[PDB]
């Protein structure tokens, strides 16, 4: 019943902004989106099933995460519009939609229901944005248009639109194909990557948070639902990985840099979903998404419309709480021990070893070597002289939300046998 | 089963549409031109299946019409004060 | 949209040429561009007797016309000294509110037409037909009736006017309160 | 249901309506005296600029269009409901209400905020 | 059937050729409403009647109306301006279809399926109780997503 | 086809533009109220056929010049002319409009016929409505070939028939 | 089409050519009734000419139409200009075959109607679309822009009140349960004249087919007095007479559709005879119609988007949650006969101030 708390709140708030000042509907939305989170807590090991909607320990866990995301990135837009936070809320609703259903069309739904509110959350009005928004429109569209066929085909295959069924040889395999398709472009999966760069580019840095925290952590969710063929697994991630962390490589610019990291980190991901653990998916989600927002609140302190790498330098001098953090976050999204993100790397891959797919797994591991690079080029600028640059230290709010990011990403790196345990039923 | 080859055929010219059509527009319209696809196909897979995907077509259809005022809004916010709205004029964010 | 009605298009009464500036639904500006009338009175008047030039006043404002007569006529008697007899007064003065009367019905007529509907223009004009058929009595002229003169009016008034005036003015109360 | 013979007949309607109306281009357009001219052929309005040179159209009439597409997404929804609602008792019509509630919250919305722009 | 079926379907792919080639945009839209109803047809001729109708009311009555609107509001009907030509790319879109069509028929070929069930016509009489039912909730779904996407384009063009 | 070469299809046709004479006023001055007067509920031109009044010139046969045509508003009459179907008449209504009436100067044209083809005149000052109505049946039996002048000369259905348009 | 039987195709095709050639001969005839009724209206008399009763000034008029210099406008999109007046008139005559005229067989043997169809009421909203098509795609192939503008006014206008339509609607459909034509007639003739249960519905339509160019917006627009309209200002010889007749037939269409939907399609109380009762109720909407046309304003398109948009389709859909509920907990059918009757005393006592 987080659902129905989602709904009352997105629906009353619509009309009460007429009454309630920007600042008032802001509080209001935060104070939702906690008491969602709450709820979840308190139905730990509740699942709860009504129709197609169905809310188990994957649910649970990836709609906390996405509910996190969205608080973080919520906290630091202070826009005048209650518009702004209406599309979070949206977006919210659609990503738990999205993940707690396995039927297609349900899906379909939910996915356009999270997916048309970042498009409009994306136009801070700069000239660029609108070029993002652009290019992120058309290509959800397309793919939009191949997940719908792909649906399709599954009904074709089998007389239901929803996942588990028994499926049939070559067009079962082409239904599975045309979803898959849809899912790792909603992942940014290479060879479907193109629009990320741009996209992280062009969209304002706390919304790019609230994207690569929420988005990817629900994404993920949809897609442990489906049945992967190996090969095709095995193809997405040697494609995503290289690419992303090779055309990072040749990133002057800390969003897009990020873009094509989020590429290869995607690539890492899909190696749990060979088994379909969600445990080991879990726990790297919950620290890949604790990381990435934690970075890109730094961002948005630093700047929104964008940030270059030597923005990023002398941060320890300006904030060393801050530059701790983000030299923290680089190394969880480094995947390095002993933290949390090197945890949630380890379960993937462990998962990858565990279905017995070696040359795929290696390639990856040279990757992800291959991405320290530029993951030390960040982490590390932080101490170098500072250069013109423009710096707001943030608010408490968003000092304390990068802080608490870090301890928890440490935290659970030291001891994953905390929370761990309960990523299943949740004893 | 002819009319799920006709609708893979027409996916196949809403692709040909997509990939060479210069305007946004006439892009979203080869778009739609897809869907519409898929739609038939459901519904020949719906009179095989037993008439869910029907209503999943609805559903379907419905979902168009949402994404489509979306999508239009978004070209007129673009291309309103902008000239032609030709979307390789907009090459600014590049790799 | 700098849009250019036209004169006499659409249905833009006295014929007028427009330049709206205008984006949407309002009107930013009206570009008014007028001379498609201008026949040269101030000039061609210069030509013509005092006596000759009572055929050009009621030409101008056409609906109103026995304002003119009676402006230029009152300007000559006073330039040259002329004596108004109190009959003549009286009839120039019930001439001139007639001819109001006939002008207003017009003008609101093409308003509600205009905008607004068509029927009620009718009955306006039912009674202006009534006006002027009291003109034609008089005059022997619809409008452009030469009858005022520099001493007074062309002649006498014929016995059936007032008859036909008193059933006029019982009738118009009522009418005018319809209108209202 | 209906048998499909009404609707082959429907067919022949608009058979017989088409033909009837290319009948009547063939006539107007062959009985003319077809004497174009250059000023004839001249869009409107002495000379030029009935129209003229101005700048695109209000959205006030795309905003008409799209409420239009979304609210008859609602009426087409609202049909089935329409026709089988005895069966589907107080479930159904409180599912249908909700349904319509919400796109009319959708729709005080958008009235509230208003549409002369 | 095959005698007026076969007709059905080549008016659909022309249709979409015609949608897909025309560099007018106004004749492509005509083009696609065309589409739409030899669509519909066959949505009536394989028993989705009230799906077929409520195809033509929303797709072809509704949202190519809204599309007619945009593209006369913002001229637009002779595309090739501002060209970025890439000449190169035509056959290379021209092969992309080809190939998304031949993947598509290697998994639908020798597929054959069980047509036969007892549709009733795609009536609401019938449809209703899956609509409000099983589907109740994608329902809500589809509601809620409409009034966002309401308040989305409301929020995306208020100039201010 | 001009409604011509068949003896009983042009009187016919004859016969229904006549009586469907489509008037189209051009009102320029206090004839064109007089012009108005011949709409009232007195005596109507809207019994004959001219019932219907369309503003747009793409839809009338008859052009009423009811007024004074100062020089300035020559092209914008001769355009509103030139855009009409091509089976078209023009009556010319008043002094000021036939001739140069009392306004003999810079100003007014002294003949409409100078700017369009002219098919009836009506003189006047203003033309009664009655006599508006007798040049009506006048230019109705015109198309009708009934009409002869002076001289024993049968008069064309058409003017702006007889004229190298350019 | 439960009921009903099915003519031969040949019969079919007969009976459409019959009620095309009679909406030919209907839409010109009701032009000289409504050109008559006007002029009795202002105290002013019609066309005693012609006629006698002015009834070959029509005869006279097509002739004219034709050999009229049919012009095909330069810079005007040469297929397009011809092509629009062809899907006005063709879709505004179509959705006339489903009124019936009577019970199966009064059309001497064989049927009244042409098609029965199953659903109905979405035939009519589809091919109600389509009239506002033809409305704006001529507006833009006119190629003037003026024209183009009154086009849009006209497609928004129109669009609006069509949208409502469907709201009004949807009513009688939960009491009937039926989409068939002589089924909802049917009904009416058990329980009665559907119009005493869904007065408020019955209203809303009524003011909606007003602003399918019956009247009072009024800035529909006609070229006349305003920002021209759309659709015309470019034709000359046949195709202006083809838009013209199109809208006519619209408008007899809806005062038609009006009693055989809402009212007693014709199926009367007492004396059941099959055409009459159907013409007397057209020719009495007819008249209130032509009533309205000369005796209100216009409503500047803005002011009548305002009202249709925040009272009309609000208002038809609150109705239609009512009926909604009332038919879902089946409670009586009496509930909405008084229902109906306290909302038209409401609407009407606050006239009276
Ligand atoms: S002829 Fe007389 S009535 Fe006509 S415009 Fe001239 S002044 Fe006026």
């Amino acid at each position: 019943m987080t659902l129905a708390i989602l709904a009352v709140f997105s629906v009353a708030l619509t009309l009460l902004g007429f009454v309630l000042p920007p600042q008032g509907v802001k509080r209001a939305t935060l104070l939702g989106l906690a008491l969602a989170l709450a709820s979840l807590l308190l139905t730990w090991g509740k699942p709860f099933a009504f129709g197609p909607y169905a809310v188990d320990g994957v649910s649970q866990v990836f709609t906390l995460l996405a509910l996190l995301g969205a608080l973080w990135t919520v906290g630091l837009v202070r826009s005048g519009r209650f518009e702004f936070y209406l599309l979070v809320l949206y977006a919210a609703l659609g990503m738990h939609l999205l993940a707690s259903t396995r039927h297609l069309l349900l899906m379909l739904v939910a996915l356009e229901a999270l997916s048309l509110p970042l498009y409009a959350l994306a136009t801070w009005r700069r000239g660029q944005g609108l070029e993002a928004a652009l290019k992120y429109f058309l290509l959800g569209a397309l793919a939009a248009a191949f997940f719908l066929y792909g649906a399709a085909l599954f009904y074709g295959a089998t007389g239901s639109l929803v996942l588990g069924a028994p499926g049939e040889g070559p067009l079962y395999a082409l239904a599975l194909g045309l979803l898959l398709v849809g899912l790792g472009f909603k992942a940014a999966l290479a060879p479907f990557h193109f629009w990320t760069p741009d996209v992280y580019q062009g969209s304002p840095t706390p919304v790019v948070l609230f994207m690569a925290t929420s988005v990817k952590a629900a994404a993920f969710a949809a897609l442990l639902r489906v049945a992967a063929p190996p090969e095709a697994l095995a193809l997405l991630v040697a494609l995503s990985v290289v690419v992303g962390n090779l055309a990072a490589l040749a990133q002057k610019e800390a969003k897009r840099l990020l873009a094509y990291s989020s590429i290869a980190h995607a690539g890492y991901m899909a190696l749990a979903l060979y088994t379909g653990n969600a445990q080991a998916l879990g726990f790297y989600l919950l620290t890949y998404v604790l990381a990435t927002g934690l970075a890109f609140a730094v961002l948005s302190q630093i700047s929104p419309d964008r940030v270059p790498l030597e923005a990023l330098r002398g941060l320890y001098r300006k904030d060393p709480l801050l530059g701790l953090a983000f030299l923290v976050a680089m190394l969880s999204l480094l995947g390095l021990p002993p933290l949390a993100g090197f945890w949630g790397k380890y379960l993937a891959f462990a998962e990858a070893a565990r279905a017995g797919a070696w040359g795929v797994l290696v390639l990856a591991l040279v990757t992800s070597a291959v991405s320290a690079y530029y993951y030390l080029g960040l982490g590390l600028a932080v101490f170098a002289r500072p250069e013109e640059t423009p710096f707001r230290p943030g608010p408490p709010w968003a000092r304390a939300a990068v802080v608490a990011a870090g301890v928890l990403l440490l935290a659970l790196g030291l001891l994953p046998g905390l929370v761990l345990p309960a990523l299943a039923a949740g004893g | 089963m002819s009319y799920l080859l006709t609708s893979a055929l027409l996916f196949a010219l809403g692709v040909y549409g997509v990939l060479t059509r210069r305007t946004a527009i006439l892009v979203f319209l080869s778009i739609e031109l897809m869907l519409n696809a898929a739609n038939l196909s459901l519904v020949g897979f719906a009179r095989a299946y037993g008439l869910d995907g029907q209503v999943a077509a609805l559903m379907v259809i419905a979902v168009a019409a949402a994404e489509v005022a979306v999508g239009l809004g978004l070209i007129v916010a673009i291309f309103r004060h902008r000239e032609s709205t030709a979307v390789d004029d907009l090459s600014e964010l590049r790799g | 949209m700098t849009l250019n009605v036209g004169p006499q298009h659409p249905s833009t009464h006295g014929v007028l040429r427009l330049m709206v500036t205008l984006s949407g639904e309002e009107v930013l500006e009206v570009v008014p561009h007028i001379g498609y009338l201008h026949t040269g009175f101030e000039k061609t008047m210069e030509h013509r007797t005092y006596l000759q030039n009572i055929t050009y006043t009621p030409r101008m404002d056409y609906l109103h016309s026995f304002a003119h007569d009676l402006a230029y006529a009152l300007a000559v008697e006073k330039l040259l000294g002329a004596v108004v007899p109190p009959r003549a007064e009286t009839i120039r003065v019930i001439l001139n509110e007639l001819s109001r009367l006939a002008s207003h019905l017009v003008f609101l007529g093409t308003g509600l037409l205009d905008l607004g509907a068509l029927t009620p223009f009718f009955y306006a004009f039912r009674e202006r037909e009534t006006i002027l058929d009291l003109f034609e009595w008089v005059t022997g002229q619809r409008f452009h009736h030469n009858y005022i003169r520099i001493g007074g009016v062309k002649e006498d008034l014929p016995e059936e006017f007032v008859p036909e005036l008193k059933k006029l003015l019982e009738v118009l109360p009522h009418r005018i309160d319809e209108y209202e | 249901m209906a048998p499909i013979q009404e609707y082959v007949g429907t067919l022949i309607y608009v058979g017989v309506a088409l033909f009837i109306g290319v009948a009547a281009l063939l006539v107007g357009a062959l009985l003319g005296p077809k004497k174009p001219g250059r000023a004839k052929l001249m869009p409107y309005e002495s000379g030029n600029d009935p129209a003229g040179e101005v700048k695109r159209f209000p959205v006030h009439f795309y905003v008409v269009a799209m409420l239009f597409i979304l609210f008859d997404v609602e009426v087409a929804f609202l049909w089935p409901y329409a026709v089988s609602a005895g069966g589907l008792g107080l479930y159904g019509f409180l599912g249908v209400l909700a349904f319509t509630l919400l796109l009319f919250v959708g729709f005080l919305y958008e009235w509230w905020k208003g549409v002369m722009r | 059937m095959s005698l007026l079926e076969g007709l059905a379907l080549f008016l659909l792919l022309l249709s979409g050729v015609l949608v897909v080639t025309l560099r007018n945009a106004i004749h492509a839209a005509l083009a696609l409403i065309l589409n739409f109803l030899v669509l519909a047809g066959v949505y009536v001729a394989l028993d989705a009647r009230f799906l077929g109708f409520i195809q033509v009311i929303v797709y072809a009555g509704a949202i190519v109306v809204l599309f007619l609107f945009v593209i006369m509001l913002l001229f637009a009907a002779q595309g090739e301006i501002g060209f970025d030509p890439l000449v190169r790319s035509r056959p290379l879109a021209a092969l992309l279809a080809l190939g998304v069509a031949g993947i598509l028929a290697a998994g639908l070929w020798g597929l054959d399926l069980a047509f036969t069930q007892d549709l009733k016509g795609g009536l609401p009489q019938a449809l209703g109780p899956l609509l409000y039912g099983d589907w109740l909730f994608v329902l809500l779904a589809v509601g809620f997503l409409l009034m966002a996407a309401t308040v989305v384009a409301v929020a995306l063009v208020e100039p201010g | 086809r001009e409604g011509i070469l068949f003896t009983t299809l042009e009187k016919l046709v004859a016969w229904g533009r006549s009586n469907s004479l489509w008037p189209a006023t051009f009102g320029l001055a206090c004839c064109a109220i007089e012009m108005m007067a011949s709409t009232d509920a007195r005596n109507d031109l809207a019994r004959f056929g001219s019932e219907v009044f369309r503003a747009s010139p793409r839809q009338a046969d008859v052009m009423i010049v009811a007024g004074r045509l100062s020089k300035k508003m020559a092209p914008v009459m001769r355009r509103v002319w030139e855009q009409m179907p091509d089976p078209k008449w023009v009556i010319s209504m008043g002094a000021c409009a036939s001739s140069g009436g009392m306004f003999n100067n810079y100003a007014i044209v002294q003949n409409v016929d100078s700017v369009v083809p002219v098919d009836v005149y009506v003189p006047g000052c203003p033309p009664r409505p009655e006599a508006l109505i007798y040049a009506v049946m006048q230019l109705q039996k015109k198309v009708r070939g009934q009409a002869y002048n002076e001289r024993g000369e049968r008069l064309p259905p058409v003017a702006a028939w007889k004229r190298t348009r350019g | 089409t439960w009921s009903y039987p099915v003519d031969p195709y040949w019969m079919v095709a007969l009976k459409a050519l019959l009620v095309v050639v009679g909406l030919l001969t209907a839409f010109a005839f009701m032009t000289l009734i409504e050109r008559r009724l006007l002029a009795r209206f202002q105290v002013r008399m019609g066309p005693n000419r012609v006629g006698p009763f002015g009834l070959l000034q029509p005869l006279a008029d097509a002739i004219k139409s034709i050999f009229k210099e049919d012009i095909v406008v330069a810079q005007a999109d040469r297929f397009l200009f011809v092509l629009a007046p062809l899907i006005s008139v063709v879709f505004a005559l179509l959705a006339f075959g489903l009124i019936p005229f009577g019970p199966p067989g009064s059309f001497f043997g064989y049927q009244p109607w042409v098609i029965n169809l199953d659903l109905g009421i979405l035939y009519l909203f589809a091919v109600s679309e389509l009239a506002v098509y033809g409305i704006f795609l001529s507006g833009w192939a006119s190629g003037s822009k003026y024209s183009l503008l009154g086009s849009l006014r006209s497609s928004a206008s129109l669009i609006s009140y069509e949208l409502g339509l469907g709201l009004a609607l949807l009513a009688p459909v939960l009491l009937v349960g039926s989409l068939n034509l002589n089924d909802i007639v049917n009904w009416q003739k058990e329980h009665g004249w559907l119009f005493l249960y869904a007065f408020p519905a019955f209203l809303v339509y009524l003011i909606a087919s007003m602003a399918e160019a019956a009247r009072t917006p009024f800035d529909l627009p006609e070229a006349e007095q305003e920002l021209v309209g759309g659709y015309h200002t470019e034709y000359s010889s046949i195709k202006w007479a083809l838009f013209q007749m199109a809208e006519y037939i619209h408008f007899i269409t809806a005062s038609a559709l009006i009693p055989t939907l809402f009212l007693g399609g014709w199926t009367m109380p007492v004396l059941e005879v099959p055409y009459l009762w159907m013409f007397l109720k057209i020719a009495f909407f007819l008249f209130f119609f032509i009533w309205i046309r000369a005796t209100w304003f216009r409503l500047r398109y803005d002011q009548l988007l305002r009202f249709g948009w925040g009272f009309l389709f609000p208002l038809a859909l609150l109705w239609f949650l009512v009926t909604a509920l009332v038919v879902a907990l089946d409670l009586p059918r009496t509930y909405l006969l008084y229902l109906s009757a306290l909302s038209f005393l409401v609407l009407l006592g606050a006239v009276l101030y």
